[PDB]
């Protein structure tokens, strides 16, 4: 046990933590990679997701080789305070937590040729943009970009540990997700320009897609029941005139109504949503229908074979425009 | 940007254009051989006023924001009293209340004897 | 005699690297753990988390540790901890955590003359529980905690609960309002992750929610709100006044209740139980209303044709209703 | 001042800060007094209450011993990191602060026979388990629990610094309570034992009062009002239908209306207060009339003189049952 | 020179006991305070407190600190605060306080040949405020700020307002939309604790909160649906569904206002003057309505009575509710 | 050769005074600012303030940092700022900031061969931002960030933005929810308080409210809900319950909007022009009910009155909605 601590005094005898290794004679290459152990919620409100990680680095250190009956020396974290170490910050973070329960989540090996492996526990908070055109049936990739903040690619260059796409791995029960449905993510890496040089950027996009069944059974569903509900007033005879009265008031009433109570749940976007287009719509067949009514009636006792042919041909002119509205928007934006 | 009006004893400074951006104003007075002097300074809304001890229990001043005027009523006045009067704004954060420097828009001088 | 007390703790630490575990490059140190569980807080179903407060003491030995001359245990100043080796035990499904430091850092000490240390906290973390809420507020949920090493593989460390399945103490005097802890349980395992294995250990409980709150909440006002709905249909149709004012004010009443409840429970996408109950209890007033309308508008040509009306709904209301009630606690139980 | 620097290096000169007073040759005793200086709000749906105390703890350390032109060092509470200070914690605390604005709240003072005197600041937000089945008319006893984290009863024990009653003090103008009045305190001491041993433990017990007048005037009053309502129906003729059909209606309704109101307020659980009975029994009440009211009408076709004296004794009969069961229920509830 | 100044900041600190207060041992080291306000955040009744940010300034002498040769006030970096002695302190009402800190601590060190010490900091503190809300929301508040010195006692320190009345300044920049102040006060006296006597400064500002719209979005609907149901006097008395519909309606939205504006003001527990409004209005609709059912119990039997008692309700009742109103706004202003 | 700039590196840290400014003592330090703003997360108007997220450089010279030998830049590591001078920068109108420290402090030191020393912070910031919502919601606001030198006055230090207009980046991209940026500034100047003169830089942003929201949230629902109130002009007079209903249900409906709109703003006692634009719906809403309350009032002895008076306001009503719109709209616009 002797032997180890004289090791590691030597290791540490005249090292300097200023300076990253290679400086001046080569670039300082630091694999990464990413184990996801839980996708956490997505706020709307905020546009922002959490998310847990196992962040692991990995690079080579000459200064550190050593010798001697072992070969991964698995050290107490606190020595990784003693070296030197990459300073990955996350570009689109907001407010991270680095987890210090009951001691700090780090840990730090090195292997006899000079590789360290350094590792930590985060919680990411980080910005999600979306746009909600087609909502509620949009799709988002919320993205993840890290980099070194003070070293220029001259100097720090990162790479994916692995294939990139096997370099980022979600844990199989590690979601948190009650909105959304995690498909799938792409790995990138790439070149940032700023007023202090050019970096290198790690980038990971998480594809989100937004579960339909609460909008389907929520706000669909009684729009369409409503919309057939006004055009059943067309096949009822011209007499029955207070049976088709409330009939439209009532479907006019229910249809501002639910329009009203519709945006409930969503961001303060300058901007209609897809769901907005359809509530307007239903609210313009339902008036139409009810000024249709209020015409036929006009006419009842004065032209009635006028208001007849009004009725017959409402009543097939407006199921078969309502279905070919409905093909349209369905086509369009179920298969986009 | 705000435009200052100065009128008038009693002296009235209506401001037209951004009061909202400069929520003080203050009045000041320059002697022949002196500096300017600060007098006093109100409040657009607070109607908080802050006085100089020479002028205190002596001069008074009120805001109205119907035309946007802030008057000073002089009373009890001395020959140490004739000097060329100012009205001027003040930003938000602009600093100290007895310093011209911090003022920005400056009114048309006023003499007084 | 505090001199000689003084010379051994001195001599204990003077040759101490804290930068490496005992048995450092031999067998791994096996590290036991005792939970005294204090206090559950808040099983929140917003934030899908619970909070727990608890004394989390670990033991081990250090031959480096070993005195003699000295047949005492030694207690020692919090801060000691600072120059001594600990297990580097980190909470996996924890989501914020932090140690007591009135008035001082809760943290205890405790040396033995064959090396044994024992190390004490008192901790309270939020831990995340993910719930199922499809059967709220009739639901079971099950709440865990996942206790793991963070640097060290199971070839430098073993963990194990001390005192088998008497570990954990305090679970019997936990109360909760919304809650009762039915029960609890232990696990220890290994878990590999592409840096090697680790030694886990689990503490699980199950909370099953209590309906009285709910019934007396949600449920009854509800129920007898449908009743008053249905009282208008056993006042005669002339008076106007009276059925309106009804209708008018059991509608508003139950939208009131609907929103009232629906704004205290997250934005998840499925239909739970009482969401159903309390649409169909809308959907039945509603249309109680629209009846009353519709007989109203035409009970002056046709009075006959009104009370017929009337009469069946009387009669087709309290039976469906019935029924839809039967299929939702059938189905839901 | 060169006098006093040279007696304060002499003191620290050999002093382990790790080794309690007396260790190995008696028992550290620590006298502990509190100043409560606010008692602030209690909060029933968290069930916990904040306080904000000088707490001042009083031992003797003979290795603190020192002669010189004073008699009492006034210390920087700095020197208070330099030496042994007991570790006291709060059994139910939830999460205090000790305060640190602009400086340490600590105060050290060292008398000339080695008597130290210790003084910090704090704010403590304790639990407070409340049984709540006679709301709002209940009154509850809020602990305040604290003692030795690490040291045993065979090491360290606490004393009261004067008279237990008197070694709390509240001060007069330092309630922030709303709705609550503190009746007094008691004060004392015992042993508990836990899985590491055996430990000092003082106990403080605040005593509160809730008061009802808002109660009384925001629920009570309006809902004897909707009962009297009610029993106004009786008075109306027979022939009246419509008028007092609304009269039930209405009254049921205002009934519903005020429970509805009378259960946002309170906090969540699985029993019954005395609120709720009160409720309870006037619901009972509402619907009992309006009952009556449908005897009545049924009766009223085919028996009138019968509905006439079940009318009439119903209006006698009710009032007099109202009045007696008002009388049992605060008689009750308030002389608890 | 910087070397020279360099050496003779070196020579100050060289000896220097940062353990011991300035003239320790001997007569009481002065203490002057001032405050710069940079607004009041925002005052919570549900809370009871208010926000306040400041430049906390000390002025003090330290003899240790005199130098000599250089004629220039040195402003040094504020890190050396960390080695020189400083006053205790603290403000006794405060609940949380921090010293910004971006880009570094706000904190300002300015040494005179003298040896006199200016200390600055920017704190930002929320300090408890009991407010009495008897009165709400035709109220007046007084808010205060309390700063003493926790270990020294008067033998040791003493504080004092640099300037007197001029010690604080910035009172013209506090916007609060809800408020607005009307006076401001300095206090300098003595606290007895059982552990001696320790000076206290005392900032208290009073404030009276604007009325405008808010008040009527309230006081008026009431007011309203009383009138409302006062038209019931003038219909005739053999539209027994019209009347009783009108005072069931009266009442019922009386209740229904009451239920949500109290729902919606914030959740103070004792009761304000605006509920004993409330509660009038509520009086008056209820004794309406019991006038109209003392009215159709005896207007078949004695009609001329029944016409003389609702002309004389007619003029009575709007009488005794301008005496209600006269008394009230007479009680509370 | 790593030996050889470590050699260096102790070198320039050997009695380096970091409680002195660099040409202590003589002419001022000239330090230079650039700001790269990453993101402007959250505008309340309930709180007076925005979120903003930044790079913030600042530029200046310590000739006791030049080296030679060695033609490069030397990025070190960050925690070399502990034992560096850096300026005393701070946010006046900041209600609370903080530095990121994920994974590490995002803090960049640059040292150049000549002394020039580059010092990069990444900052997310809360800054105070009085609105003035006297035309809400067709407003216009101006929200500033003011930098100042906090102990330093302007006879050791001045603040320039370094590269003129070009100091400040990132604007162009940032993209608002309810807001869009017009126009940016970039001014500096001097401000004087007791303790002396000090440099100010300001960066103020003109932001122009986006106003399809607002037609989408409280404009089209007022429409809507008014239309339908028109809809029982259509209705025949006899149905009283169904045209009542629909007058409860716009007058809720309309309050609900009202409530929710008044929510999402500040407690201002002064009327807006949307408080004004809801009080006219509530006018025209209360005005229908009142015309139906008055037909059905005459229609017993004058069934052709009532007529036309229901068909008259079918016209009339439409026609001066329409006006009171166009006055709204000509009067903000
Ligand atoms: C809440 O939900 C969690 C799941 O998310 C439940 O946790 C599970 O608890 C069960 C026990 O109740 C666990 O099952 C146990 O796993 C142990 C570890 O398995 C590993 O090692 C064994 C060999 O030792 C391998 O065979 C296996 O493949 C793994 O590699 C086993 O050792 C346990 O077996 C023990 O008991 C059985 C009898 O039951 C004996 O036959 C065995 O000899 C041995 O003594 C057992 O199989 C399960 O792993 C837990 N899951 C997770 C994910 O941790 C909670 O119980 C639940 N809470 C409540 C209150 O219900
Ligand atoms: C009252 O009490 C509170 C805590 O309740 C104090 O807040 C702590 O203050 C200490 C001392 O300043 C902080 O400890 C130091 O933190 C430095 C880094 O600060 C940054 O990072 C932390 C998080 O890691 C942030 O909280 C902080 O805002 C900064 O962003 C470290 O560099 C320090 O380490 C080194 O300190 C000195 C050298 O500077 C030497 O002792 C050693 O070299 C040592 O390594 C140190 O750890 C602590 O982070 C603060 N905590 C919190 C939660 O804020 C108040 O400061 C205190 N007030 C007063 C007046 O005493
Ligand atoms: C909010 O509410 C607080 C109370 O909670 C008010 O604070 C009080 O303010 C008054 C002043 O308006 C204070 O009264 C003054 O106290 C001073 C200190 O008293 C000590 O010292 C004197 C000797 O100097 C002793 O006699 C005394 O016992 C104390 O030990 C006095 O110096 C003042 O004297 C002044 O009045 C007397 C006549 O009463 C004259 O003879 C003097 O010359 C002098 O003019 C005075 O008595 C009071 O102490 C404060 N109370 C507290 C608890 O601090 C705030 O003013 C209020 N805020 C607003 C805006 O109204
Ligand atoms: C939001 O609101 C703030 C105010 O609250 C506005 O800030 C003002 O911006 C205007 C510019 O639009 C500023 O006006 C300019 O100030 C300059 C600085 O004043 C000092 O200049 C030197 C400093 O050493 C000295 O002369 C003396 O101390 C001055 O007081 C002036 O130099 C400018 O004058 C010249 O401007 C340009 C050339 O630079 C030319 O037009 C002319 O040559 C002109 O003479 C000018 O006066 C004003 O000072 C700012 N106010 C404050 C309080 O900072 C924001 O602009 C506004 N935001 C938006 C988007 O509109």
């Amino acid at each position: 046990t002797t032997v180890f601590t004289r090791i590691l005094d030597r290791l540490l005898d005249g090292y300097d933590n200023r300076l990253r290794p290679g400086l001046g004679e080569r670039v300082t290459e630091v694999k990464t990679d990413i184990f996801v152990t839980s996708f956490g919620p997505v706020s709307d409100h905020d546009m922002e997701y959490t998310i847990d990680v196992f962040f692991r680095q990995s690079w080579k250190d000459e200064r550190l080789k050593f010798k001697g009956p072992m070969t991964v020396l698995r050290l107490n974290n606190l020595m990784a305070s003693k070296i030197w170490t990459p300073d990955t910050f996350f570009h689109n973070g907001k407010k991270s937590v680095a987890h210090n329960m009951t001691m700090p989540n780090k840990l730090l090996r090195i292997t006899e040729d000079g590789t360290l492996l350094y590792t930590m526990r985060l919680t990411v908070r980080a910005e999600c943009p979306m746009h909600l055109e087609d909502f509620p049936m949009d799709a988002h990739a919320c993205p993840l970009k890290f980099g070194s903040y003070a070293y220029t690619r001259a100097e720090v260059v990162y790479e994916w540990t692995r294939e990139p796409a096997r370099s980022v791995v979600v844990a199989e029960d590690g979601s948190r997700l009650n909105q959304y449905d995690l498909l799938g993510q792409t790995v990138d890496s790439g070149i940032v320009q700023s007023s202090t040089g050019e970096y290198v950027v790690m980038t990971t996009h998480f594809h989100l897609k937004r579960k339909i069944g609460y909008f389907v059974i929520q706000t669909y569903l009684p729009c369409i029941m409503t919309v057939i509900l006004s055009q059943v007033s067309f096949w009822l005879n011209r007499e029955s005139v207070p049976a088709r009265t409330v009939f439209g008031v009532t479907t006019v009433l229910t249809m501002t109504t639910l329009s009203i109570s519709a945006r409930n749940s969503l961001p303060k976007v300058a901007y209609a949503t897809a769901m907005d287009w359809f509530i307007a719509v239903c609210y313009a067949f339902v008036f139409s229908a009810l000024i249709e009514f209020a015409t036929v009636n006009y006419f009842t006792k004065s032209q009635p074979a006028r208001a007849a042919k009004i009725d017959r041909l409402s009543r097939i002119a407006f199921p078969l425009l309502f279905g070919i509205f409905n093909l349209v928007y369905w086509a369009t934006y179920l298969n986009r | 940007q705000v435009q200052l009006v100065e009128s008038g004893l009693r002296l009235s400074c209506a401001a037209s254009g951004h009061t909202f951006n400069y929520p003080i104003m203050g009045w000041f007075r320059q002697a022949p051989g002196k500096e300017r002097e600060f007098v006093g300074a109100i409040s657009w809304s607070g109607g908080s006023t802050s006085y100089a001890d020479s002028v205190k229990d002596r001069f008074t001043i009120s805001r109205d924001n119907a035309k946007n005027t802030v008057y000073l009523e002089m009373n009890n006045l001395k020959p140490e009293d004739t000097a060329v009067y100012y009205c001027a704004a003040k930003g938000r954060y602009s600093g100290g209340l007895y310093y011209p420097t911090n003022y920005d828009y400056w009114g048309q001088g006023t003499q007084v004897t | 005699n505090m001199s000689f007390v003084k010379e051994t703790v001195d001599k204990l630490l003077k040759g101490y690297d804290i930068r490496l575990r005992p048995d450092f490059g031999g067998p791994p140190v096996c590290v036991g753990m005792n939970i005294d569980i204090a206090s559950i807080d808040m099983v929140s179903e917003v934030n899908m988390d619970y909070t727990l407060t608890m004394y989390f003491q670990q033991y081990w030995r250090d031959k480096r540790l070993a005195y003699s001359g000295i047949p005492l245990n030694l207690t020692l100043d919090n801060r000691v901890a600072d120059q001594l080796w600990v297990p580097d035990t980190y909470f996996l499904n924890d989501k914020k955590s932090f140690v007591h430091g009135v008035t001082v850092k809760n943290r205890m000490i405790r040396l033995h003359p064959d090396g044994t240390v024992l190390y004490g906290l008192r901790i309270t973390t939020t831990a995340a529980c993910m719930m199922d809420l499809r059967r709220y507020p009739l639901d079971e949920q099950n709440c865990t905690l996942e206790i793991e090493s963070y640097g060290y593989t199971t070839d430098d460390i073993e963990f194990y609960w001390r005192g088998g399945d008497k570990a954990v103490t305090g679970v019997e005097r936990i109360e909760l309002p919304q809650f009762s802890i039915v029960e609890h349980r232990l696990v220890s395992r290994n878990v590999v992750f592409a840096t090697g294995a680790y030694p886990r250990l689990s503490l699980s409980f199950r909370l099953k929610r209590n309906i009285g709150y709910f019934i007396l909440q949600t449920y009854m006002p509800s129920i007898l709100i449908t009743i008053l709905s249905w009282v208008s249909f056993w006042i005669n149709y002339d008076a106007s006044a009276a059925r309106v004012a009804l209708g008018i004010t059991t509608v508003l009443t139950m939208t009131t209740i609907n929103t009232h409840l629906r704004e205290t429970l997250p934005k998840i996408p499925y239909v739970k139980a009482i969401d159903m109950y309390l649409m169909g209890c809308f959907v039945f007033v509603f249309l109680a209303l629209l009846e009353y309308a519709f007989v109203n508008y035409i009970f002056f040509s046709q009075p006959a044709r009104a009370a017929a009306i009337d009469r069946w709904s009387r009669i087709v209301f309290p039976f469906t209703f019935s029924l839809f009630n039967l299929v939702y606690w059938l189905y839901y139980v």
